[PDB]
């Protein structure tokens, strides 16, 4: 049964893509949901099995790659961080996979659509079943693969290919950091597996030479590791790829760089816990990267005026969270917030989806508004999703946003200094564009085009299922896993976690705090509609001074273009390898 | 039977394999024919496979023989699968071609698993080869693996590259109007080169147990200890 | 405040090392009850209750103690 | 789509490869002033010092800081 | 459009709409689900399961390996 | 409708390998190729999968593994 | 579906009878902008960038300077596929 | 309209033939001396030092002397 | 809308004042009503 | 034609071989060459099997394996440093 | 009889 | 629908607007029920041992 | 003529800098209220020069009313989505004309 549930979304990818002719698009689609969603029910069944029922499943099928000591092998992990991602990749793309069928219900090539996503589905699969490093980068290549696939699955566009090409290429760059911690980690244990390296990783003290520099190999090899962490959660250094990813069909954006891959960075860091716990600097390098990552995604996405580009950046800031709170010792925490951002984010991206398609395609929220009556289901979940993720109180995302403040408040180092000032303020940013895109969205006085609003329609049923149940996740998912994932003490995680003593921080967060530090995620996020009402309603001069000030014409600019991390990076570095290739190792040598 | 020379000469030859691999792979960026693309190609995967033989251990010795067999089929694929567009259309030049998925789809796919195949990707022959290689260098020199390592992100810009201006796109009638997809020989040709590729990349196991004697063997060759 | 569990019990109750601190013998009847409750939140509410009031005891202590070190601090100093 | 573009000029050396209102090195100066606000952030928690103010004494455990179950000698 | 009338490939074309796609697709459920009990056989012989759980599963009724690596000092 | 209402492709858009079908009650005439790729095709398959799954396993990793069981059993028994 | 020239000729006389200098009594589905109704040419502007709005266009900065009549408007909206 | 050849744009293959053919542009320009300088003669003999010297920091934290090269 | 150009632009927009697509700030907390009356019911029902 | 079972060879190092002077019996040198790496793949087998008992170790004692797989790790441990033909010497 | 002891001869042999 | 000068807007779905309505009366009534119970803890009035 | 043609030409450069300036005011004031305001204000200043006839100064006014149509030019400006530059641009288009697929290619005779 362990082996379906990994197996069978290859299955239906496989007759969907070699005998898609002879089912067409209807057949396809079934064919694709059905399997998907038999892996759901038996993950489901897995989850009872290995993490409340506490028994772990180990399986091995075959060797991979033997080589003397390199012992890379097919082989599986069933532990309760496992069946934990197992459920939301699993439900997540059964629900998408349902969703696509009437979202792409006029497309020429849905089939072929369905087959890629059953792939990266099992690609994901993999990533997260691995018990070594070798099958684990199979499966980090592999959602690569699927996530360009789909990225310019519409392949006659030119902004699509390029952006999967950027995709790809960022990808590749923190593949080259995973693949070079793998081999340090092999060098230094002569093994690939993670039980081993997991049992040995506390006893290795010595020094090694990266690059004409004497290193603790244990730092090192968690710094490289990181680095393929920071390209698939795109954070600071490897994060421009996630909003050009919107080129793809809005489920792609739902199911792929919201919900499932976009977490594997955070996946990883929390499986190779036993391992980066015996490495302080690199968990401050993590602590500053995730809060850096949090603000700067934060400050772009208040400008933006795509309704995917707004959300994908709300990806980009929660992703940040996540790893500071992995960066101070709380994989529990990020993990729970990560199950939680699976829920609120699929909804939002999913509610977007609907809204663009009954709007015809309309994208741009100065072209929307006075929706609110017109599309109420669609417009009652946006709502809902967008409560859950600022962190209302009560609802999903309150149980794990605010925990991993008050753990950053507990962190007294200048790291957690650092990441606790930065999300604080993070709070008030992401409030203020939830609340922007609600209000352009459906409340303001339309400023949309006749033609649009004569012809819209919510959505038709195989679309408001998913919708219906995300909204009931993002209601109640975060109350009902609290005690189980974070509940202080608890036994859940078994050993798939570690968390050394000396950095145990929970008991002190939830008591030795003043009450205030608990109250500025509501106090900020209520400042932040504030503005935003002001800004989006009462407003009707604060846009001159972008058309007559040189300083605010430019700091308009800056923080709409991404603080010109793209310009600067294309200029500088593609430019110059791009030139180098042609004036240099080809005519001049 | 030059052992002692062998060693000496090793930091020459990290040193030659190293450069050949970046310049390489960045020329390899700015080539204009499809030959020329796949061409180029080649000299950063044999200078890799220098750099795993002058390793000298198991992983090193046995990455470079297996790297070797996988190129010696993924290249071929690749010319064939060239030489299937210049049999129809007489042009090397990739500006002429483009949107080729919507009138060739079976060469379209067979492309793409050779381009992949081509950039390393897990579960083909080349990434095995390429992993071991990088996993023997490493063992005795970081820096000559990290410098190798950079081929993941050069092979693949320019593999994508290529197949995207090749095959993605829009169709340009002013160049091209006619096509024709892979007949029953070419599909054929193609079949064993696929199987061959995926035996090698997911159970590389049949050839490294007939291979690790002799391999162990060369790697002592000249020590007693 | 001494220790009441033995390092055998919190080994056969598996308890993280973490929570292998004085309000372990409170723990290992809390965390028993939560497997058999499937950890759901409205369930075991007195052994949790108990467990983290436990807890808070622990972390007061740790800021008592910290109160009259800080209070030495400005010993130093006015004496200086 | 439409109709491509047949070229009538002479191509470029640079063609197979061929971020509006700013300017290249005025774009590298605002994102370094913007990585400078987290230089001036980072040096500002230095300066801040919170390990010093710690409100608690650090956390002590059972049995010689459980150093038997952290895999020291038995 | 007009000439991928002409085009043939795996997935279908584009609009692909077969007359018998619905007998053609409970072919298709019934080799998955053949396929699947060769899969589920070998995964019920594979899985290892150290532990007992602490209340009955639906793995103890085909699988067979619970409880079997204590003596992890002989494994080889 | 798209669920109860059957498809209107009679026959699938395009030919495999882009070969025109046979006339009617015909079959298709096999190129001179075919056959002898076929057959080499059979063979290296039994070969493979009979004569590899047939050979004895002499490796020096199966051997070693014998070897290395024996011994950790001798000094394990003795002292 | 298509929309029919009539509806075209409706929609767009629509759009210039609001135009406040035009008098909404002699706006003919020929009449010329700057010659029948008085107006000057950045009017003119103004009024195809409503007809843009009306049908939702993006219509090229070169075309839309050569629509100047209801006659050039109405053939550039019916025969556009997208209006 | 006649066959599957492509239909030859006499730019496109000017274009193609100049790439062909761009050893007869070599001049020995100071921008060549320093782009060969440089890339031919400078970096190379850095990677090299490189390598050697991560060698010699590996025989010094073994307790070795400096192994001889070439 | 004061000069001609402003005057014209918000006379086209005379739909935009459609019954059912302004005054939509009151259908911004959709059973807000429903719920509350449920909680106050509940809170009768808890004293007894 | 060989018979069934598994390869044979001799225990012992040649009796033949000089230390001092290896490229003086040339039989007996290659010999030794087999015989020393017969005999390094006998320690990386051991390193194997070695690293089976950690992993279950691991596995069976979960969060108790730091102070249950201690005596494993350290043989296991040591049993990779000088293993083959990687980072260590002989 | 059975395939594969017969091939296993076989191989046998030819070693 | 109704038709003002031109622009025609579509009545939604009922089971839509009694969909939406409920889904967010069950989330305000879960707000409401979940503050009673545990808003003095957040608050720090009280700890939940207490009594 | 030529002065008919110069003055012809530099009239087509004001009606289309116009053209941009007004959508580009929507593009800053995204609510039609703050839109009429604003379009209101940037027809005033054409009309404050409408009335100019030296020629030299026309052009000199056109130069600058481009350069500062470039400078305060909003950085994301709205796309029709199946415009150029737009979301749905070049997805799913119509197949060329004049495309012929050939059968029974690569035979041995
Ligand atoms: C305190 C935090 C300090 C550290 C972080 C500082 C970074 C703050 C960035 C401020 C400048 C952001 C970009 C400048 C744009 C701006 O601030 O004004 C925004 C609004 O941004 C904010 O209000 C700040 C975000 C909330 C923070 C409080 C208005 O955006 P419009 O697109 O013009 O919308 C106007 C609507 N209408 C055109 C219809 C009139
Ligand atoms: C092992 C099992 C893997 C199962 C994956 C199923 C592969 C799907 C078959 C290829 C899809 C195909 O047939 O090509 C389509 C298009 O061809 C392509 O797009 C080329 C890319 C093919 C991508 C296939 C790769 C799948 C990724 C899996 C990688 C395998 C793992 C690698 C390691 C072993 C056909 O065109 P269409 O029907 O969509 O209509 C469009 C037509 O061109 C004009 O309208
Ligand atoms: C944003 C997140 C970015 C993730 C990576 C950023 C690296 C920052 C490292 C700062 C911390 C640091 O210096 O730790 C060092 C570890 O070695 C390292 O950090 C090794 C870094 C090498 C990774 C770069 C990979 C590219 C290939 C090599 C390039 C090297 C040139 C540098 C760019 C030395 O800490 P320690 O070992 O002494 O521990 C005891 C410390 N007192
Ligand atoms: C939740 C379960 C799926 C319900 C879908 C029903 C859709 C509907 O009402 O049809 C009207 C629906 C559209 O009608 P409208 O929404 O009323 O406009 O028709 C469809 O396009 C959907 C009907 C077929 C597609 C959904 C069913 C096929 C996938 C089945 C996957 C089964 C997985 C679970 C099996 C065990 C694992
Ligand atoms: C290290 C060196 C970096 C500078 C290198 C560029 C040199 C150069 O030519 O620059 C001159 C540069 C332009 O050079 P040009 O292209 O030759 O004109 O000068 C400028 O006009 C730009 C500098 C002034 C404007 C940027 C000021 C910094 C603003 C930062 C705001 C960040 C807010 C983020 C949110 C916080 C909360
Ligand atoms: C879809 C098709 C995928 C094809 C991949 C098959 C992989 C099967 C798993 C591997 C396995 O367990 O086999 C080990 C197995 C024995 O494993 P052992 O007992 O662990 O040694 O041997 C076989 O069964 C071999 C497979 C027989 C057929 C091989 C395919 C031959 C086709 C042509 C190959 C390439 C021709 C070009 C020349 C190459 C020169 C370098
Ligand atoms: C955000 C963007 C910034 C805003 C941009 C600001 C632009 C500057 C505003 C002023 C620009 C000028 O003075 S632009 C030049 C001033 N105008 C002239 O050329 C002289 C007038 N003569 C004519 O040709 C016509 O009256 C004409 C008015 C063209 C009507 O054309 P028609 O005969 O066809 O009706």
């Amino acid at each position: 049964m362990y082996l379906l549930i990994v197996f069978l979304p290859l299955l239906g990818s496989s007759v969907a893509g070699f005998f898609g002719r002879f089912l067409g698009s209807e057949g396809s689609a079934i064919m694709t949901t059905t399997c998907v969603s038999f892996s759901s029910i038996l993950s489901l069944i897995a989850f009872y099995e290995v993490a409340l029922g506490a028994s772990a499943c180990y399986l091995r099928i075959a060797p991979w790659i033997s080589s003397e000591m390199f012992d890379a092998s097919w082989g599986f992990l069933f532990d309760s961080l496992t069946v934990v991602m197992l459920i939301v990749v699993t439900f997540i793309s059964s629900l998408v996979h349902l969703y696509s069928i009437s979202y792409m219900s006029e497309d020429p090539h849905s089939p072929r659509f369905m087959c890629y996503l059953s792939i990266f589905t099992f690609f994901m699969l993999m990533l997260v079943t691995g018990d070594n490093f070798l099958q684990l980068f199979l499966g980090w290549e592999g959602v690569g693969l699927a996530s360009y696939l789909l990225i310019h699955f519409w392949f006659t566009r030119l902004q699509a290919d390029k952006a999967a090409i950027k995709a790809m290429l960022v990808n590749r760059v923190g593949d080259f950091g995973l693949a070079l911690g793998i081999l340090g980690c092999f060098t230094l244990f002569q093994t690939v597996d993670f039980s081993t390296i997991f049992a040995c990783a506390s006893v290795p003290r010595n020094s090694w030479i990266f690059c004409n520099m004497r290193l603790n190999a244990i730092s090192l090899i968690c710094i490289l590791l990181f680095i393929g962490a920071v390209g698939k959660s795109a954070q600071i250094g490897l994060h421009t790829w996630l909003p050009d990813a919107m080129e793809g069909p809005t489920p792609v954006s739902a199911l792929i760089h919201a919900a499932t891959m976009v977490t594997a960075g955070v996946f990883m860091i929390a499986r190779c816990s036993p391992l980066f716990e015996y490495s302080p600097t690199a968990l401050i390098v993590i602590t500053f990267a995730g809060a850096m990552t949090s603000f700067l995604a934060a400050t772009t996405g208040i400008l933006q005026n795509d309704l995917k580009r707004v959300i994908a950046y709300s990806t980009c800031s929660q992703l940040g969270y996540m790893i500071f709170a992995c960066g101070i010792s709380n994989y529990s925490v990020s993990v729970f917030h990560l199950m939680n951002h699976a829920f609120f984010k699929a909804l939002l991206f999913l509610s977007a989806g609907s809204v663009i398609h009954a709007m015809s395609d309309e994208q741009d929220m100065r072209k929307m508004g006075g929706l609110a009556s017109s599309f109420p289901l669609t417009y009652a979940m946006m709502l809902i999703g967008s409560l859950s993720l600022i962190g209302f109180p009560f609802l999903t995302g309150f149980y794990s946003k605010d925990v991993i403040l008050e753990l950053a408040y507990t962190k007294y180092t200048i790291s957690g200094n650092f990441a606790f000032w930065l999300g604080s303020v993070s709070v008030l940013f992401t409030s203020y564009y939830s609340f922007r895109l609600l209000f352009l969205t459906f409340l303001v006085p339309t400023n949309s085009f006749g033609r649009d609003i004569s012809r819209c329609h919510d959505a038709p049923i195989p679309m408001a299922i998913p919708l219906i149940l995300l909204a009931l996740g993002s209601l109640f998912v975060g109350y009902l896993a609290k005690d189980m994932m974070i509940g202080l003490g608890t036994n859940f995680w078994a050993n798939s976690l570690l968390v050394l003593p000396k950095n145990e921080i929970l008991a002190e967060s939830e008591f030795a705090a003043p009450t205030i530090i608990k109250l500025i995620p509501i106090l900020f996020s209520t400042l932040g509609a504030f503005v935003a009402y002001n800004v989006n309603l009462v407003a009707d001069q604060f846009q001159r001074a972008f058309q007559t000030s040189t300083f605010c014409n430019r700091l308009y600019s800056f923080f709409n273009k991404r603080w010109f991390f793209d310009q600067v990076l294309n200029d500088f570095l593609v430019r110059s390898f791009l030139r180098f290739g042609y004036e240099v190792s080809f005519e001049a040598l | 039977m030059f052992p002692e020379a062998t060693l000496c000469f090793t930091p020459f030859i990290y040193t030659l394999s190293a450069i050949a691999i970046i310049y390489t792979s960045l020329t390899t960026l700015r080539q204009i024919d499809l030959k020329k693309i796949i061409a180029y190609s080649s000299v950063a995967h044999m200078n890799l496979v220098t750099i795993g033989m002058f390793s000298l251990n198991i992983q090193g010795i046995g990455g470079s023989i297996l790297l070797m067999l996988s190129h010696g089929l993924v290249s071929s694929a690749l010319f064939l699968c060239v030489g299937v567009l210049y049999d129809r259309h007489k042009t090397r030049l990739v500006r002429y071609y483009g949107g080729l998925v919507s009138t060739m789809p079976n060469f379209s796919t067979i492309f793409f698993f050779f381009t992949l195949a081509n950039m390393s990707l897990p579960g083909t022959s080349s990434f095995i080869g390429e992993f071991l290689i990088l996993v023997g260098a490493f063992q005795r020199n970081s820096l000559v693996a990290t410098l190798a390592a950079l081929g993941m992100i050069l092979g693949a810009a320019y593999s994508l590259w290529l197949y995207n201006r090749v095959v993605s796109g829009n169709l340009k009638p002013d160049f091209l109007h006619k096509f024709s997809d892979l007949n029953g020989r070419e599909v054929f040709i193609f079949i064993p080169f696929l199987v061959g590729l995926v035996w090698m990349g997911v159970y590389p196991k049949v050839f490294l147990d007939c291979m690790h004697t002799s391999v162990s063997n060369l790697v002592q060759h000249g020590k007693f200890h | 405040k001494k220790m009441i569990a033995t390092q055998e019990e919190m080994s056969a109750a598996k308890i993280a090392l973490g929570s292998r601190d004085m309000c372990a013998h409170l723990l290992i009847p809390l965390n028993k009850c939560r497997q058999a409750e499937f950890y759901l939140p409205w369930k075991c509410e007195d052994e949790r209750h108990v467990y983290e009031k436990c807890e808070y005891e622990l972390v007061m202590e740790r800021m008592l103690a910290m109160k009259k070190i800080r209070e030495e601090e400005a010993l130093a100093k006015q004496n200086k | 789509v439409g109709k491509h573009i047949v070229p009538d000029k002479p191509l470029s050396v640079n063609d197979e490869l061929m971020a509006d209102t700013v300017g290249k090195y005025e774009a590298l100066a605002w994102l370094s002033g913007g990585l400078g606000f987290f230089v001036g952030l980072g040096l500002l928690a230095v300066l801040n010092d919170k390990a010093s103010k710690v409100p608690f004494t650090p956390r002590v455990y059972p049995y010689d800081n459980l150093r038997v179950e952290l895999g020291g000698e038995p | 459009g007009d000439f991928r009338a002409k085009v043939w490939s795996m997935t279908g074309g584009p609009n692909c709409r077969p007359k018998h796609w619905r007998r053609n697709t409970a072919i298709a459920m019934f080799g998955v689900f053949l396929v699947c009990i060769p899969i589920a056989k070998l995964s019920a012989k594979l899985e290892q399961r150290p532990h007992m759980p602490v209340r009955p599963i639906p793995s103890q009724i085909w699988c067979k390996n619970f409880g079997t690596k204590d003596d992890y000092e002989k494994e080889h | 409708s798209r669920w109860a209402t059957p498809g209107h492709e009679e026959r699938p858009k395009g030919y495999f390998m882009n070969r025109t079908p046979p006339a009617p009650g015909q079959s298709r005439k096999w190129e001179d190729w075919e056959l002898p790729c076929y057959i080499t095709s059979f063979l290296t398959i039994v070969i493979l999968g009979v004569g590899l799954n047939a050979k004895p396993d002499l490796s020096i990793e199966t051997w070693a593994h014998q070897k290395a069981l024996e011994r950790l059993e001798m000094e394990k028994l003795a002292t | 579906d298509h929309l029919s020239r009539e509806a075209v000729v409706d929609r767009v006389l629509d759009v210039v009878k609001s135009f406040p200098k035009v008098d909404p009594s002699k706006v003919t589905p020929e009449v010329h902008f700057q010659n029948d109704l008085g107006l000057d040419s950045l009017d003119t502007v103004e009024i195809v960038m409503a007809i843009e709005e009306e049908f939702k266009l993006e219509i090229p900065d070169k075309e839309a300077d050569k629509i100047d009549s209801c006659s050039l408007a109405i053939e550039y909206v019916y025969n556009h596929p997208m209006s | 309209g006649g066959g599957m050849e492509t239909n030859k744009n006499k730019f496109i293959e000017d274009w193609g033939s100049a790439r062909e053919n761009l050893e007869h542009n070599f001049r020995w320009t100071r921008r060549n001396f320093a782009l060969i300088g440089i890339f031919g003669i400078a970096l190379p003999i850095i990677v090299y030092k490189g390598i050697v010297k991560d060698f010699h920091m590996q025989d010094e934290d073994a307790g070795r002397p400096h192994r001889k090269f070439l | 809308p004061l000069g001609t150009t402003g005057e014209f632009f918000r006379r086209r927009d005379e739909w935009r004042k459609h019954p059912m697509l302004s005054n939509q700030m009151r259908h911004a907390l959709p059973g807000i009503g429903i719920g509350v009356g449920a909680f106050c019911v509940y809170l009768v029902g808890e004293q007894i | 034609g060989r018979k069934k079972g598994l390869p044979e060879f001799e225990e012992s190092a040649p009796d033949g071989f000089d230390p001092e002077n290896p490229y003086k019996d040339p039989v007996a040198m290659v010999e030794m060459r087999e015989h020393i790496v017969r005999e390094k793949w006998i320690q990386i087998e051991k390193a194997k099997i070695l690293r089976e008992k950690v992993k279950w170790c691991y596995r069976v004692e979960g969060v108790n394996h730091y102070q249950k797989c201690r005596h494993l790790v350290q043989q296991y441990l040591d049993s990779t440093r000088g293993v083959g033909w990687g980072k260590d010497h002989r | 009889g059975f395939i594969m002891e017969f091939a296993e001869n076989l191989v046998l042999r030819l070693m | 629908g109704i038709t003002y000068k031109g622009v025609t807007v579509h009545t939604p779905k009922t089971w839509h607007t009694v969909t939406g309505k409920g889904l967010c009366a069950v989330m305000w009534f879960w707000i409401l029920y979940r503050a009673k119970q545990d808003g003095p803890v957040v608050m720090g009035w009280r700890h939940p041992w207490d009594g | 003529a030529a002065y008919f043609a110069r003055r012809a030409a530099q009239k087509e450069r004001v009606r289309i800098l116009y053209r941009r300036a007004l959508k580009d005011t929507l593009n800053w004031a995204v609510h039609r209220h703050i839109f009429y305001r604003d379009a209101s204000d940037l027809r005033e200043k054409f009309n404050v020069n409408q009335d100019v006839e030296d020629v030299d100064r026309i052009d000199k006014l056109i130069a600058h009313g481009e350069a500062e149509y470039n400078k305060w030019r909003h950085p994301d400006p709205y796309i029709v989505p199946w415009a150029p530059g737009g979301s749905k641009f070049c997805r799913n288009p119509t197949p060329p004309a004049g495309i012929e697929i050939v059968y029974n290619y690569g035979l041995e005779d």
